[PDB]
RNA sequence: GGGGAUAAGCUCCGUGCGUCGAGAGGGAAACAGCCCAGAUCGCCGGCUAAGGCCCCUAAGCGUGUGCUAAGUGGAAAAGGAUGUGCAGUCGCGAAGACAACACUGGUCAAGUGA
RNA sequence: AUGGUUUGGCACCUCGAUGUCGGCUCGUCGCAUCCUGGGGCUGGAGCAGGUCCCAAGGGUUGGGCUGUUCGCCCAUUAAAGCGGCACGCGAGCUGGGUUUAGAACGUCGUGAGACAGUUCGGUCUCUAUCCGCCGCGCGCGUCAGAAGCUUGAGGAAACCUGUC
RNA sequence: ACAGGAUAACCGCUGAAAGCAUCUAAGCGGGAAACCUCUUCCAAGACCAGGCUUCUCACCCUCUAGGAGGGAUAAGGCCCCC
């Protein structure tokens, strides 16, 4: 509610296209498309922003209003500069490196472990122990980051595995 | 009921209007009119419409 | 998935290169001629129809003779359909093309489909493997009967009771082809394939292996 | 005495109903009334003097609440444990027409006359029907204000 | 009201209490004992009772003002529970309130707590 | 608070007949899960458990004693589940127990006799009308009469597991 | 069996109401011998009685010419026979 009432600024250099509720944005980092909920309309404010206008104050709309605002903010900040997630390992003998487009780890299992890189993300490994992933959409980056985090069961005893900064 | 809804009026409102208008034809002959002579039934629907109050939901 | 129509000849014995014995059933995978193409745009499903067996032209009735003439091939005794998956799979068959035994290779896994032998009216002991009752210790004329049939006082559907047995289409899966004799159009299939000698069978590439 | 239809009295007309974004129960009741012949002044419970009904855009139909994933369509094969259930979601995505057919069929009488009346209902998931030759009259669900 | 475990479709008494028994008809899906109502016979007439008016099924997908998100409606308790509507209080607060960054100071910006 | 799986209480149902326990044969259902499957915290180091949520697809042994259910025991096993259905199933079987008439012991009675005490013996009838179910035909229908090859709405079957 | 889909307990991602937080009220993912497909079989009496084809694709008589009835045939089938 409160956050939604504040229009999110739109940088000049990034193109925003509005087709009813289908909103598409072309930024320097790439392009992303968002669909807005039907009780709320979005119009690009002429001052270099977009208007998240909620016309009703019933629970559904009042809850969706701020959510729509923050989703739009995430979309614009992800199409402008993208999103980057930093990762690392703790323990010994745990090696990580990038093999082309695909990520291979040797956590200590009897078999090599490979992770497939989906679209919109790329893997950076400047050290075997620490490495990072970056993308233009925050949701996908978070999902893949959690997936790679899952490669070891939690260790409350030694803390061997992977953890965020 | 079928013939009255064909004339954009419900059966109960039609019966109330017919009662208010004072016409003393019964349901047997009302059905006979509805089947045989639609013109008479339409005229009866008009007279019942005229006999109805202006706001039927008024107290 | 390849396929062919054949005939069960009998079973015999062979030895592989480790001197082990292999009981092999001999199937006459005789020459089949493709008679019709089933296409999705025409029939709604993709399938290929094969004809097998040799029959005298004076034995075929007029509708069958007309169908074979429209295909463009001489009549055969038996006709069956092979159901494929998509048009890309059925594009490799065309009417009049002849399939012989060498479409299979040694060591391949095949699916033979046939009609089981007839056993006639069979009791529950034979039809369903019911354990019998006692042959002594007082049992009175119940040595082979099913026994109980078991609130609503109703015999539920599916009751495994006595009846006719056999004569049903049966598929045996993952049979290994020990040898493909190209000269006689004979497949040597390790194992036992359904039906009596001289019956019709269908040999298809295994769906599982 | 009261009028009674003869051999050649009944005349049929064809209506086509667009089920896009229409409440399932509402459309089912309207179509059931049309099939039964209740809208004709010549109506008689003995005769199926109804009209043929075509329903297009069956898959676009509207279901309120969370009935799309919580309402079950049941059927028993007769064998023990032969009970099968599908929610309206999978029923719609697999056999779109079946939901509307079941709804309409449940709302008309369960006699033999109901069985004969069922013959006069055609539903289609697509936006078009093969019955253009009959020139069906588009039908809209209105309410008679009283 | 007693007996029984104030349990029983248990048992035993009182009642210018009722119904059935000996009572059809309408309603409660079906349903002696509940609700409406006491059948002299006929009518292809009318008004109503209980109960009802989306379709089955006769009559309202009636009108106006609100509530419910649980298919609650369309079974049930001790107890548990930041659901929501209304109303009443109190605490703190532009001297800048709460949050955010036990109790105190700076940014911030109206409501924030029981 | 649930259930009517345990003994109950009522006597509504049957005395011009509703078979009483176990066992065999054959089932079907529930999940309040014995194994197998997915989990979580561990007072979980690993192994292995403890406890708990989901989960009913399949499986869930053979013998000794007793008429037995129950139970104890012997070997195993992945495991040797708990229950409903007239404590399923005698126009399907048994008759070992209980429940007639014979006889004996203990005890009670003067006695005839008796004992929800014991012991030995002791007729289990029927040609399936209807529903139900398993199979198999005849007739008609599917808008002329036929014949090949088929799609499949919809159902049925199967689903276990160990060691190395 | 393998493989796919939707899921349970559960693990999550992206975040509101409630300026933070919150696997959640919007959404998006993973997740079991259970469920839907997948394997085998029956299946158009599936009365919505289906489909692709192929064959025969014609001859009389009667009442009264409206319809019906009867006869003889084709493709084919059955009976008799082995």
């Amino acid at each position: 509610s409160r956050i939604g009432k504040q229009p999110v600024p739109v940088p000049s250099g990034v193109d925003v296209t509005i087709n009813g509720q289908n909103l598409s944005v072309k930024g320097p980092k790439g392009t992303l498309t968002l669909d807005v909920a039907e009780p709320i309309s979005v119009s690009r404010a002429e001052d270099g922003a977009i208007v998240v206008t909620r016309p009703d104050d019933e629970r559904r709309s009042r809850s969706l209003h701020g959510l729509s605002r923050t989703l739009i903010a995430n979309l614009v900040t992800g199409v402008t500069e993208g999103y980057t997630q930093k990762m690392e390992i703790f323990g010994v003998g745990y090696r990580v490196q990038l093999k082309g487009q695909n990520l291979e780890f040797a956590l200590g299992y009897s078999h090599p472990v490979l992770i497939e890189a989906p679209e919109g993300i790329t893997f950076a490994v400047e050290s075997p122990t620490k490495f990072s992933v970056s993308g233009i959409d925050k949701q996908k980056v978070g999902q893949i980051s959690a997936v790679i985090r899952r490669l070891r069961r939690p260790d409350p005893y030694k803390g061997k595995g992977v953890r965020y900064e | 009921n079928a013939a009255a809804r064909a004339n954009d009026i419900t059966y109960n409102r039609l019966i109330q209007g017919l009662k208010a208008a004072g016409v003393e034809v019964d349901r047997k002959n009302l059905a006979e009119l509805a089947v045989s002579d639609p013109a008479a039934f339409t005229a009866l629907v008009d007279v019942a419409r005229a006999a109805l109050p202006e706001d039927v939901n008024a107290p | 998935r390849k396929g062919i129509l054949g005939t069960k000849l009998g079973m015999t014995q062979v030895f592989d290169e480790n001197n082990k014995v292999v009981p092999v059933t001999v199937v006459k995978a005789g020459p089949n001629v493709v008679t019709r193409i089933r296409t999705t745009e025409r029939d709604g499903y993709s399938a290929v129809q094969l004809a097998y067996g040799e029959i005298s032209p004076r034995k075929v009735i007029k509708p069958v003779a007309g169908q074979f003439a429209a295909a463009g091939v001489n009549p055969r005794r038996h006709v069956a359909e092979l159901r494929l998956d998509d048009e890309a799979a059925v594009a490799e068959y065309e009417v009049g093309q002849e399939l012989t035994a060498e479409i299979f290779s040694d060591g391949a896994y095949v699916d033979v489909t046939g009609t089981s032998k007839g056993k006639g009216f069979a009791g529950t002991m034979k039809r369903h493997g019911f354990r019998g009752q006692g042959a002594a210790h007082g049992a009175q004329a119940v040595h082979r009967r099913p026994g109980s049939i078991g609130t609503p006082g109703r015999v539920f559907k599916g009751t495994r009771m006595s009846g006719r047995m056999g004569n049903d289409r049966v598929t045996t899966q993952n049979l290994k082809v020990h040898k493909v004799d190209a000269e006689n159009g004979v497949l040597l299939i390790k194992g036992a394939i359904p039906g009596r000698n001289g019956g019709l069978v269908v040999v298809r590439s295994a769906i599982k292996r | 005495p009261t009028y009674t239809p003869k051999a050649g009295d009944t005349t049929r007309s064809w209506y086509v109903i667009d089920a896009s974004d229409v409440v399932l129960g509402r459309l089912a009741s309207a179509a059931a009334t049309l099939l039964r012949g209740k809208h004709k002044p010549t109506f008689t419970p003995n005769v199926d003097g109804g009209d043929f009904v075509i329903v297009i855009n069956a898959d676009k139909i509207a279901v309120s609440g969370d009935k799309l994933t919580k309402k079950f369509a049941y059927r028993h094969s007769g064998y023990p444990g032969g009970l099968r259930k599908r929610t309206i979601g999978e029923l719609l995505e697999k056999h779109p027409t079946r939901v509307v057919e079941n709804a309409i069929i449940g709302m008309l009488p369960h006699n033999k006359l109901g069985r004969q009346i069922q013959k006069k209902l055609k539903v289609y998931a697509g936006p078009d029907h093969p019955h253009a030759a009959q020139q069906p009259i588009p039908f809209e669900i209105k309410q008679v204000a009283q």
